[PDB]
RNA sequence: GCACCUCGAUGUCGGCUCAUCGCAUCCUGGGGCUGUAGUCGGUCCCAAGGGUUGGGCUGUUCGCCCAUUAAAGCGGUACGCGAGCUGGGUUCAGAACGUCGUGAGACAGUUCGGUCCCUAUCCGUCGCGGGCGCAGGAAAUUUGAGAGGAGCUGUCCUUAGUACGAGAGGACCGGGAUGGACGCACCGCUGGUGUACCAGUUGUUCUGCCAAGGGCAUCGCUGGGUAGCUAUGUGCGGACGGGAUAAGUGCUGAAAGCAUCUAAGCAUGAAGCCCCCCUCAAGAUGAGAUUUCCCAUUCCGCAAGGAAGUAAGAUCCCUGAAAGAUGAUCAGGUUGAUAGGUCUGAGGUGGAAGUGUGGCGACACAUGGAGCUGACAGAUACUAAUCGAUCGAGGACUUAAC
RNA sequence: CUCAACGAGAGACUCGGUGAAAUUAUAGUACCUGUGAAGAUGCAGGUUACCCGCGACAGGACGGAAAGACCCCGUGGAGC
RNA sequence: AAUGCCGGUAUGAGUAGCGAAAGAGGGGUGAGAAUCCCCUCCACCGAAUGCCUAAGGUUUCCUGAGGAAGGCUCGUCCGC
């Protein structure tokens, strides 16, 4: 398998060799650089490490600086493993760039999901809401934990809590067009996260 | 996002322009910390107002500067004082008029005070 | 809404082990001392960084 | 956004002319049927302007055999093949939705020409 | 009965 | 948008004026259709000249709404009214003869002597 | 039926919200026998994975009817759930009708109306932190013991009007599209909202007056609307598949020279199972693994060990949001764009004030896509992130090679 | 409501000042299946669980509040 | 060991509440100021939230000091 890691922009609308309107999806990832390979008789499984969005010498620490030294580059902000992409195929230090991508292609997109705070359990669980009228005192309540009988609350009941800040993958999502020069790929449909946060795109698993 | 200091927009407005018109006037006021940050941006945009010189502008300050009386045996205006002093002083400066300097907090409540002064 | 068993001497030191607040951020003034918190004026000598500016 | 006009900046249609939200103006629609493309005209006055560069939209609304119809078509689209303004309407807002319950004569009194 | 209606 | 209990006017020759609707006919299901989709329908209000009579159960499929309707191409469509056109349990309409513009969201279905009887398709 | 538990109180029907469990399975999946020609069927097996509706009547469960659907399944959980909700009916105090009673009054006969308290201590559940451990202190990246989520299906076209059938009718299997419900994300569109955005307008008061504005009248009202949040909007998912299997179908075969699905040996076989799809996961005290930094000070305690300063690194304090109740997380702290201001833009609103022209005037036109602009961008240290302080290791013992 | 989504204010959240009440055998106070005065946090067998908090929900503690109002008994009472 | 009587002290717990509805700044006093005094804006009532006059209270009215307790916080202030 292939992927890359980046950071998205925002979204915009793009036409292509039809009168048909496609939403897009603009992010940047490039370039990638090897930080670190891992082989099944030292690490037990084969992955690889990809440096994304190199940063000031003052935000990085020396066991930083240290760690990417071997692949001649300098530190980086979001390190990642992908898991398990055709081995060997990549030295360390090699920049991994866009253009492993064509625009036709079938690709997975995960990230951390927009954080919402706090939240009831109408909006975190799609809960269905109380009357307003005839007499009620009840809507926006989660509901009755349950039965009489085990004398507790089932592992699993739905409750208000904090929604969001998690790692959500939308899978088989289309590559729109690639951009070699200005490092930028759109992808068809929506992404999760907010702008710019970390968006790695991982290709499908086919078929 | 603005902040909303505990009161109604209308009390909001109100406010932000008697601490506005307070701080024109006596050039050196002690509110809370965030009142201070609410205020100041406020306050810059209106001796940006009162840079340009001209007759809208000033028309768009009156709309927001309370009628208090700025300097005394004179009889000028706090709308006098920002087109005559504050203008030709920050004329060289662009943005930042204003600076916060944080004090310890109050006896009677536990509120950070700040000192807000024309700079 | 009514507590069914009254709370023992050792449940409520244990739950007022978090109770406690902190000491200040309060460093050496340059001025006069002794001492200011960090990032306030200093009430003694009304000095900051390192004006005399009450 | 700058970053979402540079890439944009190669599908703007320029060629389009300049219409304000309150007059009216015929739209050459290409549409497929199968196999021939007719170009059916779609005339009435624009209701609605809504910028953002290449997601920037318009609405054309027109009163056909009894029944109101109302057409928005994104500005930079390659469906519309020519846009011809018929006469320039005098408004005062840039949002017509009062002239959507306006039958028939009142909505006239109010597109006059400039 | 056993109506609930304790005041 | 259409649901049940919405009041849609028939804009055919068959008789009826008003007409309400009784059921989505999709899947077990939905309480909403758009354009192209069949409904039950029962007569609210007819002219006393027409087959179809005040009270019958029929079925229509819906040719206007207000809702806007997407295409492909990012355009959309909407109407000043939701009308309909009552058929005989097949894609045949009762009326000989439709009035009002017809959204071309029928030609997508096999819905083509709708369409032909239309004085305008857009 | 009995009266074992509760009368120094165990709130009782029907609905709303939230569910969970068992199949004696409603559909979907796999089969046997059919008086199964094919479609549709009947009966009996294996199978709880998922889904099992919108109304009219009645307080009603139930039931009848209308329209669908793949089906509108039975039950248990104090006839689940009132310190989660409603009191329509039962079930108080008023008043009637019918009947009984001389009467006061009574009626699982009817009707009208009728106070539903609780600030959560503990266990449970849903989220978020602070400690200590993981034999040195740290910064990152991670394997996965385990756990959770998802699991549903309709219609159309081919094969094929083929097999079958006198005809009418009409496939199994295998491919390709398009839907319904549900779920996850995100708004680029379509809309909603947007109380520090723009414009119009009414009454009164104020800035001495005209003009121009401010206050209040629900944000005074009305017409729009940036960011954010949103669905009714958009994109995506349940795909293709492996292993052992259930009911069945069997192969080779003897007990029992035959026969035989089985007692040994091999298969095939389901929406069940364990994976492949997604997510949390070494407090997994069984505390794992890889990479890279910091080094082996001083003073006591003869041994164990204990204090002070520090390196790598982190924190107090401050600017803030892509985060957020607070903690926490993340971007940053003067070899720098973290926030505000300033400038230039995007978008919104719609043609500011003043001046001039035409008119008796209300008003219109030109200057002029003007003026104004809250959270949206890019530049710019002008202002605030000052000086500072605190925490943070000298690495126990055996065994095989060194 | 289908079907809910935003916006404003007060409480709730944080900090400063002040500061109760109902209740309370002691309490280091998990879950399943049974047993038992026949419906278990404390019993038996097993399965899980580092220590201490903060914000929420209300299934249990046959929760609290009123020596049940219904039913029965008293050789109790009162009104008709 | 009486849902006993009286007194003291806990639990809940630094928890609920602090009782409709506009405040802001500059000076002054003072050991101590968000709450007291003065000034300038802003806001509210205005067939009253204005004036007085019964019933009623009875010193609560004024001045100068004071702040223990009472102001549901503070207090240099008060109907103390």
């Amino acid at each position: 398998t292939k992927g890359i890691l980046g950071r998205k922009i925002g979204m915009t609308q793009v036409f292509a060799e039809n009168g048909d309107l496609i939403p897009v999806t603009v992010i940047e990832a490039a370039p990638n650089v090897v930080l670190q390979k891992k082989t099944a008789e030292n690490d037990g499984y084969e992955a690889i490490q990809l440096g994304f969005d190199d940063k000031r010498e003052k935000l990085s620490n020396k066991p930083e600086k240290g760690h990417v030294a071997k692949a001649e580059t300098a530190p980086k902000r979001f390190v990642k493993e992908l898991r398990g992409v055709e081995m060997d195929a990549y030295e360390v230090g090699q920049e991994v760039k866009v253009e492993i991508f064509s625009a036709g292609e079938i690709v997975d997109v995960t990230g951390v999901s927009k954080g919402k705070g706090f939240q009831g359990a109408i909006k975190r669980h799609g809960q269905s809401r109380g009357p307003m009228s005839h007499g009620s005192r009840y809507h926006r309540r989660p509901g009755s934990m349950g039965p009489v009988d085990p004398n507790r609350v089932f592992k699993g009941k739905l409750l208000p809590g904090r929604m969001g800040g998690e790692q959500i993958t939308v899978q088989n999502l289309e590559i729109v067009k690639v951009d070699a020069e200005r490092n930028l790929l759109l992808i068809k449909g929506n992404v999760p996260g907010a702008k710019k946060s970390l968006i790695t795109v991982k290709s499908a698993v086919k078929s | 996002s603005y902040r909303k200091l505990g009161r109604t927009s209308a009390q909001r407005k109100a406010m932000l322009r008697d601490l506005t018109t307070d701080l024109i006037i006596n050039e050196r006021i002690e509110t809370t910390e965030t009142r201070a940050k609410e205020l100041r941006s406020v306050v810059e945009k209106m001796i940006t107002l009162g840079k340009r010189g001209d007759l809208h502008a000033r028309r768009q300050a009156a709309a927001y500067i309370r009628n208090e009386v700025a300097n005394e045996e004179n009889n000028q205006d706090a709308l006098q004082k920002l087109f005559s002093d504050i203008a030709t002083r920050y004329e060289e400066r662009q943005g930042g008029y204003t600076r916060i300097m944080k004090l310890g907090p109050r006896r009677g409540d536990g509120a950070p005070m700040a000192i807000i002064e024309l700079v | 809404a009514v507590p069914f068993r009254r709370t023992s001497k050792m449940k409520k030191r244990l739950r007022r082990t978090h109770f406690k607040l902190n000491v200040p951020g309060m460093t050496e003034c340059p001025s006069c001392g002794e001492m200011k918190l960090s990032h306030r004026v200093c009430k003694a000598c009304g000095s900051y960084n390192g004006k005399d500016i009450n | 956004q700058k970053l979402i006009e540079d890439i944009t900046k190669e599908q703007l249609r320029t060629d389009l002319p300049a219409f304000r939200p309150g007059d009216t103006l015929r739209v050459h629609v290409k549409v497929v049927e199968g196999n021939r493309e007719r170009i059916q005209i779609f005339e009435g006055v624009v209701i609605k302007r809504r910028g953002g560069g290449i997601s920037e939209t318009f609405t054309v609304r027109k009163i056909s055999y009894g029944v109101g119809v109302e057409r928005t078509f994104p500005v930079h689209t390659p469906k519309i093949a020519k846009i011809e303004v018929v006469r320039y309407g005098k408004v005062r807002r840039a949002k017509l939705y009062y002239l959507r319950e306006l039958r028939g004569k009142a909505a006239r009194i109010k597109e006059i020409r400039r | 009965a056993a109506a609930a209606a304790a005041a | 948008m259409i649901q049940q209990e919405t009041r849609l006017k028939v804009a055919d020759n068959s008789g009826a004026r008003e007409v309400l609707t009784i059921k989505v006919l999709g899947g077990s299901g939905r309480k909403t259709a758009n354009i192209g989709d069949v409904i039950v329908c029962t007569v609210k209000q007819a002219t006393p000249g027409g087959v179809v009579k005040k009270g019958e159960v029929v079925k229509a499929v819906i040719v206007r709404t207000k809702s806007g309707a997407r295409r492909s191409d990012g355009s959309y469509i909407s109407f000043d009214e939701n009308a309909c056109v009552i058929i005989r349990d097949d894609k045949s309409p009762r009326g000989t003869r439709i009035f009002g513009p017809v959204a071309r969201e029928l030609r997508e279905n096999n819905f083509m002597k709708i369409v032909s009887l239309a004085p305008e398709v857009i």
